[PDB]
C-alpha cells in the first residue's frame, strides 16, 4: 500500500522507589518534521517534534520541566550484525511539548533508515494539559528516571528490541539506548533503504 | 500525526503503550 508498518509495544518502569503517577487511559499525539543540516557531512538527522497528551475531557518531577531543558541521547545499535552508534543533542520545552534535536551516526553510514529510529531516539517532554497533569507518569518518575523497553515489529520484515534508561544527569535529560534488530530481509524496506525521509 | 495509547501497568508500577507507525515508501523500487 505504499507504506511500511511498524507496530510498537512499549512498557515503562520507574528506576527509583518514590511515588509515581499511574495514569488513566489516554494517548499522546505526536507530529515530527525531519530535515538535514546542509553543512553537515556526516550521516545525520535534524528533528523538530511536538507532542501533546490528549484523550481525557475532564508530581514533584514536573517542576523539573517548566523551562528549556538540555537533552543528550546515546544509542548503541546492532541490526542483523550491523553495528552502529548514534549521538544526539538538543533541548526540550515541555511547556510547548517541543523537542529540537540533531542526531549523528558516529560510526559512518547508518545501516537503517533514520525514520525507523525516531521513536527509539523522551516522552517526559510531552505537553500534558492542565486538566491532565495527574496522568503524567513520565515526569513523575524524574529525576531518578525510568526504563523504556520496546519491541517494534516491521510487518513482513525484522524487529527492533530496545531498552533505554531515561533520567537526569545534573540539569541534563539523558536517553541511553541499546537496540538489537533481527530477522531483517537484506533487500527489504529497512536494510534496502526504501523509506522516504519523513515522519507522519 | 501518530497516536501513542497509554495505559497503567500496576504490576510494574508503570505504564504500557502500544501504537502503529506508518513509514512511507519511496516510489520506483518494485
Amino acid at each position: 500500500g505504499g507504506v511500511q508498518l511498524a507496530y510498537h509495544y512499549q512498557q515503562n518502569t520507574p528506576i527509583g522507589d518514590g511515588p509515581v503517577l499511574l495514569p488513566d487511559n489516554h494517548y499522546l499525539s505526536t507530529q515530527t518534521k525531519l530535515s538535514k543540516d546542509p553543512n553537515e557531512k556526516r550521516d545525520h538527522m535534524v528533528l523538530l517534534e511536538f507532542v501533546t497528551a490528549a484523550g481525557i475531557t475532564r508530581s514533584k518531577g514536573e517542576e523539573l520541566f517548566t523551562g528549556v531543558v538540555p537533552i543528550l541521547v546515546e544509542l548503541d545499535g546492532d541490526v542483523n550484525g550491523h553495528k552502529f552508534s548514534v549521538s544526539g543533542e538538543g533541548e526540550g520545552d515541555a511547556t510547548y511539548g517541543k523537542l529540537t534535536l540533531k542526531f549523528i551516526c558516529t560510526t559512518g553510514k547508518l545501516p537503517v533508515p533514520w525514520p525507523t529510529l525516531v521513536t527509539t531516539l523522551v516522552q517526559c517532554f510531552s505537553r500534558y494539559p492542565d486538566h491532565m497533569k495527574q496522568h503524567d507518569f513520565f515526569k513523575s518518575a524524574m529525576p531518578e528516571g525510568y526504563i523504556q523497553e520496546r519491541t517494534i515489529f516491521f510487518k513482513d520484515d525484522g524487529n527492533y528490541k530496545t531498552r533505554a534508561e531515561v533520567k537526569f544527569e545534573g540539569d541534563t535529560l539523558v536517553n541511553r539506548i541499546e537496540l538489537k534488530g533481527i530477522d531483517f530481509k537484506e533487500d527489504g524496506n529497512i536494510l534496502g533503504h526504501k523509506l522516504e525521509y519523513n515522519f507522519n | 500525526s501518530s497516536n501513542v495509547y497509554i495505559m497503567a501497568d500496576k504490576q510494574r508500577n508503570g505504564i504500557k503503550a502500544n501504537f502503529q507507525i506508518c513509514h512511507n515508501l519511496v516510489s520506483l523500487r518494485d
